[PDB]
């Protein structure tokens, strides 16, 4: 659970050369295509 | 759209909004102007 709601933590990283910002920006776009009622959020290192 | 009553609205707020708002930055106490749904067993003394 994350912030009181059911969650599933997904770890990952940017490919060689590509930055963290680019990787996160794609994940946000991939997350927007998921089924109705499924949100996302950034935690730990990604929150900072 | 008149699909949710007063009680329906109060439940959704209590169940999906209040907790997150009560944990939001700078928020002290949060007062719900209504009540969350409970399983109501309305007993009949004649049938009992």
């Amino acid at each position: 659970r994350y912030n009181g709601l059911p969650s599933m933590e997904i770890l990952g990283q940017a490919a060689p050369g590509k930055s963290t910002g680019e990787a996160m920006e794609l994940m946000e776009q991939l997350a927007s295509k998921l089924p109705t009622g499924v949100g996302y959020d950034w935690t730990g290192m990604s929150y900072q | 759209d008149g699909t949710m009553t007063q009680e329906d609205i109060s439940d959704y707020v209590a169940a999906n909004m209040k907790d997150a708002i009560s944990r939001t930055s700078g928020v002290g106490d949060v007062q719900l102007f209504g009540s969350q749904y409970a399983m109501r067993i309305w007993m009949n003394p004649n049938e009992l």
